Order: C-alpha cells, then sequence, then structure tokens
C-alpha cells in the first residue's frame, strides 16, 4: 500500500513521528502568546498587536489559558507519550500494539480539539489548572478528561511490550530504557488518579449542568495529587533522553545502568505524594500534613540530585575521550556544535538554578514568601519551558532522521543552534526578570501592563522581561522557519531512518548485578507507590469528604 | 579508564547522597525552627472552617464591614475580611501597630489571594471557607493588599489597603 | 582514569546555587516576618 511503506516493517516510527509533530504544533501554538506575556511583566501591553493579528484572543487570561494548556499539558503529553513508548519499544526491537498505539493517538487529537474549541471560543478561561469555582465549558473538561485518559492507553501499551518481551526472556533483567519507562508509567498511573477523580466526580457533572457546586477545598487538593506529578511526568522523558542518548551524542558512554534505574525508582516512590507544597497557603489543610509533605518534597529533590552527578560524570568522561584535560578541558570537547546535545545540556545548565527555586518553594514556610508570585514562572520556566522542552527541540537532530528519513542539512544544522542558544539565552534571561519581581511582590497571572503605574521597584526586571520578550520572539519564530523546513522538504535520503536511535553503552560494574535486580522488583515498588498515596493524600481525603461543601461556580471573563 | 572509573564513580555518588542528605536536613531543621517561633502565624488554621459565600455577604462578621475590627485580647484584634470579585471589605484595614492581628478571609465568589505586601501573610482564599491568619504589625503605615490568585477578569486590578495604625 | 574533578565542580556550583537561593530566601522571611 506504501512507497514510503515503512509502516508494514516498523510502523510505530508512524504513531511517534504523528504524536510528536501534534506536540510541536501544541508548542507553536501556545508558546506564541508566551513572548506577549513576557512583554507584558515587561510592562508593555502588546494585546493592541497581538490581538489584531490573530483576532479571536479576548483577553490576557484567554491568552494565558491557550499558552498554559497547549505548551504544559499537552506539548509535554505528546512528547512524554512519542518518547516513553518509541524508546523502550526499539531497546526491545519490539512491536507496540498498534491497534491501542492509533486509539492512543486518536484519543489525543479528540480530546485536544473536543476541548480546543470553547478555549479559541474564550468559553472555558479558567487556566491550566481551572481551580473551581472559576466555571468551564463542559466541552473544556470531557475535552481535558479524554486526551489524558488517551494515557491509560499508552501504560498499557507499554506494559504489554513489558509483559510479553518478559515471555521471550525468563531470567532477564528489564533493559534500561524499558525499565525506565516501566516505572514510569505505573508512575503516572497513580499520579493520574487525583485529576481523574477531581474529572469525574466533580468537574463533569457540574460543568455538564448535573450539580450546582464544587468544594474548591477538595477541588484542588485532588487537583494536586495528579498536578505535581504531571511536571515529574514531563520531565522524566527529558531523563530518559539525557541518561541513555545524550551521552553517546556526547561522544561517550553513561557511567552506571544502576544510578539510573535508581534515580527513576525515586520518581516512582516520592512523585505522588507530595502535592501539598502546593498548598502550603490553602485553609483547612492541617500543618503537620503540610509539614510532611515538605519533608517527602526535599527527598523528591534527592533523585534529581543523584541525576546531577551521573550525568556531569559522563558529559565528563567523553569530555577527556574528545581529549578534553583541564579542570574544564572536557567541557569545550563536547560536540558544541551538535544540536541534539548542545539543547538538553543548556537545558541542564538552567536548571541548576531552576533547582534551587524548588527546594525554596518547597521550605513549606519559605513559602509564604513566594507564593503566586512572578518567582514561581521564574521556576517553572527553567525546568519545563527551558530543560523539558530544549531536550525536545534537540531532539529532532535525531528522532526526524530516526522517523521520515529526512536529514539535517548543514544549514538547518547551524539554524538549530541560533535557535536552540537564542531559546536558552531567553529563558535565562527571563529568569531574572521573574524571579526578581517576584520577590517584589509582583504577582502573576496578571495584566501588570494594565495598571502601569503599580509596580514602582519592578522597574529594572521589567525590563529583562521586555527584552527576553524580543529575544524568545525571535527564538519562536527562527524555530517555526526551522522546523516547517526540516518538514516541508521533499528530499529523503533514509539509508539514516531506518538507522536506529542513538542508544548509549553502559560502564557496567560488579555491583550492576546483585542491585540492579533488587530495582527490579518492579511489582513490589509500585505497591510502595500506593502505600505512600495512601498514607500522605488518605486522612486528608478522609476529612474533606467528611465535610463537602459545593458551592456556586462563576463565570468571570 | 573504564572500570577503574566505575568504582570511584560509586564511590562518589555515595559521598554525593550523603552530603545531599546532611544539607536537606539542616534545612528541615531549619524550616522547622520557623516553625516554632512566632513567624509561623502565617500558617493557615488547619482546622476547616466552613461559612456559605452565597450569605457570607448579607449574614455574619463580613456583613458589615464598619464590624470587621473585632477585640478579642488585651492585645488581639480578629479582623474579619472579604476577598470578592475585584477589591477586598474593609477597605482600608486599620490595625494598631504592636498588635496581634488575627485575619479571618472568606469570599463571596471565586478563590483570591491575600499577599500583604511587605510580610510573610499569604493566603488563599477560598469560598466555602475561612482561612486565619496571625501577623503582628511591627512599623506602622501602609501596607498594600495583591490579590495574586486569577480570580477572573478584574484580577490585575485588585487591591486593598492595610493602615498599621502609629 | 583519575579523580572526575569536573562533576564535582557541577555539583559544588549546584550546591552553592542552592544554598545562595535558600539562605536568601530564609532571609527575606525573616525580612517580612
Ligand atoms: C517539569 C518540571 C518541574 C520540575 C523540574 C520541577 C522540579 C521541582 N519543583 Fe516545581 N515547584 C515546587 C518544588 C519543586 C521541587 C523541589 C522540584 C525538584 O524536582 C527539583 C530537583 C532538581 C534539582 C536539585 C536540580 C538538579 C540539577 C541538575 C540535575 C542539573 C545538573 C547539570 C548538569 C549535569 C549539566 C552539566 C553540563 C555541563 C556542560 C557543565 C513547589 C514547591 O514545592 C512549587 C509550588 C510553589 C508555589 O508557591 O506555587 C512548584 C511549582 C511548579 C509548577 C508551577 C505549578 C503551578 O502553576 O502552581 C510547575 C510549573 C513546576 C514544574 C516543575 N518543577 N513547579
Ligand atoms: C516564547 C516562550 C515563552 C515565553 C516568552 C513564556 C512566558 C511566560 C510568561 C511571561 C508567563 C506568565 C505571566 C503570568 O503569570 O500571567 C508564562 C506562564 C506559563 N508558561 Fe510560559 N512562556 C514561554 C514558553 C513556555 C513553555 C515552553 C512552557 C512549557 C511548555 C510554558 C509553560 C507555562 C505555564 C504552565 C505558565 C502558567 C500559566 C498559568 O499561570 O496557569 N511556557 N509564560
Ligand atoms: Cu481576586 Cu485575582
Ligand atoms: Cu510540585
Amino acid at each position: 500500500s506504501e512507497i514510503s511503506r515503512v509502516y508494514e516493517a516498523y510502523p510505530e516510527k508512524k504513531a511517534t513521528l504523528y504524536f510528536l509533530v501534534l506536540g510541536f504544533l501544541a508548542l507553536i501554538v501556545g508558546s506564541l502568546f508566551g513572548p506577549f506575556q513576557a512583554l507584558n511583566y515587561g510592562n508593555v501591553d502588546a494585546y493592541p498587536l497581538l490581538k489584531r493579528l490573530l483576532p479571536f484572543v479576548q483577553s490576557y487570561y484567554q491568552g494565558l489559558t491557550l499558552h498554559g494548556v497547549l505548551n504544559a499539558i499537552v506539548f509535554t503529553q505528546l512528547f512524554a507519550q512519542a518518547i516513553m513508548v518509541y524508546l523502550p519499544a526499539r531497546e526491545l526491537n519490539m512491536r507496540p500494539n498498534m491497534g491501542l498505539m492509533w486509539l492512543s493517538w486518536w484519543m489525543a487529537f479528540i480530546g485536544l480539539v473536543v476541548a480546543a474549541l470553547p478555549l479559541l471560543a474564550n468559553e472555558a478561561t479558567v487556566l491550566y489548572t481551572f481551580y473551581p469555582p472559576l466555571k468551564g465549558h463542559w466541552a473544556f473538561y470531557l475535552g481535558a478528561s479524554v486526551f489524558v485518559l488517551s494515557t491509560w492507553v499508552s501504560i498499557y501499551i507499554v506494559l504489554d511490550l513489558w509483559r510479553r518481551w518478559k515471555a521471550a526472556n525468563p531470567g532477564k533483567v528489564t533493559p534500561l530504557v524499558t525499565y525506565m519507562a516501566v516505572v514510569f508509567w505505573l508512575m503516572w498511573f497513580l499520579a493520574s488518579l487525583g485529576l481523574v477523580l477531581e474529572a469525574v466526580l466533580f468537574l463533569l457533572p457540574w460543568s455538564f449542568g448535573l450539580v450546582e457546586g464544587v468544594d474548591p477545598l477538595v477541588a484542588r487538593t485532588l487537583f494536586w495529587w495528579t498536578g505535581h506529578p504531571i511536571v515529574y511526568f514531563w520531565l522524566l522523558p527529558a531523563y530518559a533522553i539525557i541518561y541513555t542518548i545524550l551521552p553517546k551524542q556526547a561522544g561517550g558512554r553513561l557511567v552506571s545502568d544502576p544510578m539510573a534505574r535508581l534515580a527513576f525508582l525515586l520518581f516512582l516512590l516520592l512523585s505522588t505524594p507530595v502535592g501539598f507544597h502546593h498548598q502550603f497557603a490553602d485553609p483547612g489543610i492541617d500543618p503537620t500534613w503540610k509539614m510532611i509533605h515538605s519533608v517527602l518534597t526535599l527527598f523528591v529533590a534527592v533523585p534529581s540530585l543523584m541525576t546531577a552527578f551521573t550525568v556531569a560524570a559522563s558529559l565528563e568522561f567523553a569530555g577527556r575521550l574528545r581529549g578534553g584535560r583541564g579542570l574544564f578541558g572536557w567541557i569545550r570537547a563536547l560536540p558544541w556544535d551538535n544540536p541534539a546535545f548542545v539543547a538538553p545540556v543548556l537545558g541542564l545548565l538552567g536548571f541548576i538554578p531552576g533547582g534551587a527555586g524548588g527546594i525554596v518553594n518547597a521550605s513549606f514556610t519559605l513559602d509564604y514568601v513566594v507564593h503566586n508570585t512572578a518567582w514561581v514562572p521564574g521556576h517553572f520556566h527553567l525546568q519545563v519551558a527551558s530543560l523539558v522542552t530544549l531536550t525536545a527541540m534537540g531532539s529532532l537532530y535525531w528522532l526526524l532522521p530516526n522517523l521520515t528519513g529526512k536529514p539535517i542539512s548543514d544549514a538547518q544544522r547551524r539554524l538549530g543552534l541560533a535557535v536552540v542558544w537564542l531559546w536558552f539565552l531567553g529563558m535565562m534571561i527571563m529568569a531574572v526578570g521573574l524571579h526578581w519581581a517576584g520577590l517584589l511582590n509582583v504577582p502573576r497571572r496578571a495584566y501588570i501592563a494594565q495598571v502601569p503605574d503599580a509596580y514602582p521597584h519592578a522597574a529594572v526586571p521589567m525590563v529583562f522581561n521586555v527584552l527576553a520578550g524580543i529575544v524568545l520572539l525571535v527564538a519562536l519564530l527562527l524555530f517555526i522557519y526551522g522546523l516547517f523546513s526540516v518538514l516541508l522538504s521533499r528530499e529523503r535520503k533514509p539509508e539514516l531512518a531506518e538507522a536506529p536511535l542513538p542508544f548509549a553503552e553502559v560502564i557496567s560494574g560488579p555491583e550492576d548485578r546483585r542491585l540492579v535486580l533488587a530495582m527490579d522488583r518492579i511489582g513490589f515498588w509500585f505497591a510502595v507507590a500506593a502505600i505512600l498515596v495512601v498514607l500522605a493524600y488518605g486522612p486528608t481525603l478522609v476529612q474533606l469528604f467528611g465535610h463537602l461543601n459545593p458551592v456556586p461556580g462563576w463565570r468571570l471573563w | 579508564d573504564q572500570h577503574k572509573a566505575h568504582k570511584a564513580i560509586l564511590a562518589y555518588e555515595k559521598g554525593w547522597l550523603a552530603f545531599s542528605l546532611a544539607m536537606l536536613f539542616v534545612f528541615i531543621a531549619l524550616i522547622a525552627y520557623t516553625l516554632a517561633t512566632h513567624t509561623a502565624g502565617v500558617i493557615p488554621a488547619g482546622k476547616l472552617e466552613r461559612v456559605d459565600p452565597t450569605t457570607v455577604r448579607q449574614e455574619g462578621p463580613w456583613a458589615d464591614p464598619a464590624q470587621a475590627v473585632v477585640q478579642t485580647g488585651p492585645n488581639q484584634y480578629t479582623v474579619y475580611v472579604l476577598a470578592f470579585a475585584f477589591g477586598y471589605q474593609p477597605n482600608p484595614i486599620e490595625v494598631p501597630q504592636g498588635a496581634e492581628i488575627v485575619f479571618k478571609i472568606t469570599s463571596p465568589d471565586v478563590i483570591h489571594g491575600f499577599h500583604v505586601e511587605g510580610t510573610n501573610i499569604n493566603v488563599e482564599v477560598l469560598p466555602g471557607e475561612v482561612s486565619t491568619v496571625r501577623y503582628t504589625f511591627k512599623r506602622p503605615g501602609e501596607y498594600r493588599i495583591i490579590c495574586n490568585q486569577y480570580c477572573g477578569l478584574g484580577h490585575q486590578n485588585m487591591f486593598g489597603t492595610i493602615v498599621v495604625k502609629e | 582514569e583519575e579523580k572526575p574533578k569536573g562533576a564535582l565542580a557541577v555539583i559544588l556550583v549546584l550546591t552553592l546555587t542552592i544554598l545562595v537561593f535558600w539562605l536568601g530566601v530564609y532571609a527575606v522571611f525573616f525580612a517580612r516576618g
């Protein structure tokens, strides 16, 4: 049936390509807004312009709803699927149950579109959090709840591939990438309950017309069950890429199979029971529970630091492999002329200030110093907007050959770089603006350009914000010409397209064996996963159902 | 190189794990520290305190805003506040410097936030609910209140005022 | 081959940025308490 027959041999390339293009359009649409939001914090109202340009945007708030929902819910969802299915698949040279996989992609696209409609329409400006009582169009919630259920498909699909690879290999340790994605999708499952409880139990009845109110203290404690771990579900696909592909683009080998399983293991143990850190300023939630999740959230920062060493040491060892030699010898030896590489490694750099952001945030009482301020977007752009995202960008310059057969012309490649550096220096500039302004009490989710005399002392950050606005505008634009020219390109020389993903080899130890074996107790720890959820969101959910107090929704835009 | 390198690394990561743990605990120590002196005043009242947003503004201590400061100790004042679509009540909130002010805050509409610019008063205001926090206003003068939670379209406008008296 | 100085520098800078931020904020917390 095919003249790129691909898809009767490796058809999973078909599903993956599609997914990922979705993501990126989501990202290209959502992000359109961001530079505007940027000049806003710049104290410059670009919404006259934007408004004209695309004329259907009613308010800053709809803008920030699209940018929010499409960039951080939708774009990171379609990357995670694409990656944490297409890789475990290939490391096992196995075909994902492709019946389901296109169910997966369909749910997504339906869900998205079902949902996208009220949003362009202005009928669900309630932010990517859709904190009730602000009350969204029913086609928003069913829209979103499907598109997220779209990942329960993918949970099964992957567990499929695990189930059967083990039928083919009795007494044989789960290979790394496949192992990562199992403990991943389990993790996501525990974590996905919260929003899914909130959508079924409350959001849908209430928005369908089938009740007058949701109690908004539950509404948001269910929301945060999920709504924390989700950032871990954005982040881990980029760790997969970083841990087991990056060091080979780097010139090198990953220095520990065990270590990377260890960290992943920990994101199944401590990613889900921690979302009262998001509620340090909530009422009716007991200070000791808040202090426990405060403790738990500190533990969860641990895997990520261990990641710091494993990943930095790999890139270091490569550095010395390509004849690096000072204390920073190893750095300039790395292949700075590769977008596959430059992207996540720049992303990793602004992860260092980004993490130090999270750890503050997570320290309970210290949160009262920055909660709901520009500070927050500061932290969270460093994390997902740069790290997860740039990883995604760089991985065009390998995933795209792998999946299209289309190659990267040396002048498309020189573009990537420009973008990846233009993007990164943007975030960094914008980081400083937000964090700073954040600390001068500048709130967040606010059209502050509309009350231009209101943040007297934010004068100087506001400049960084302006400038970053211009930079990432330029940056984003370059990225559109680039993306639609690595795709609007008939020249496919797919000798490089069958070509298998540049996985990185391990430096094994003797320890490897006894320890990798204990972390492969997968079923067991996934129970400790739900034990930890039960005990944590446990006597709090007890309570707030013992005392529901639903309240009429409002629409206020 | 190669498997001489693997030992070094595994032992180093141990050193790392160890120092991260210490440093993190110093933090959990330090956090806790704050949690036992006064400045944990701003932490919300954890006890559920149900109200009714529809009649909050017609009956109760939020129904009459001349009646929102309410002396309650030799040195204590309860302040009943109302955070509603696109201002705060009372405006202004006149409390004495030196005093332990006990803010009690709730909403007739949607969640807003109550960030008393210049303090760690930073509480989320939830319809259906009273958020309670303590503060002791030490130096007198003027404190602006910013709503720091999107509550719809007059959001960027939603401020108020505290006048701690000299 | 030897001691992985590169990575240590990386967790040093890390570890200090972590301190810079945490100590710094703590401070302010008080400043405004
Ligand atoms: C994808 C995303 C995210 C990850 C990353 C993320 C990580 C953390 N966060 Fe966060 N966050 C919070 C605490 C943390 C903590 C402790 C971590 C941890 O996971 C951080 C651990 C990470 C590190 C400690 C960094 C390690 C550094 C590494 C691993 C880089 C090493 C560099 C190398 C190896 C490069 C070497 C190479 C060379 C070339 C030299 C808290 C508080 O507890 C709030 C609520 C605050 C409030 O008041 O609203 C919060 C709010 C958010 C929300 C805002 C949600 C909302 O809209 O309300 C999103 C946007 C977000 C996303 C993400 N966040 N975070
Ligand atoms: C051109 C690139 C971007 C720029 C200039 C930008 C800028 C901004 C600004 C200035 C804000 C907040 C202003 C406010 O709080 O109202 C914001 C919010 C946000 N951004 Fe971005 N952003 C960009 C890309 C991204 C990316 C790649 C992601 C992750 C996909 C992302 C995720 C978010 C989220 C989840 C929010 C919060 C929305 C909410 O408050 O509900 N942004 N962005
Ligand atoms: Cu009240 Cu925003
Ligand atoms: Cu979180």
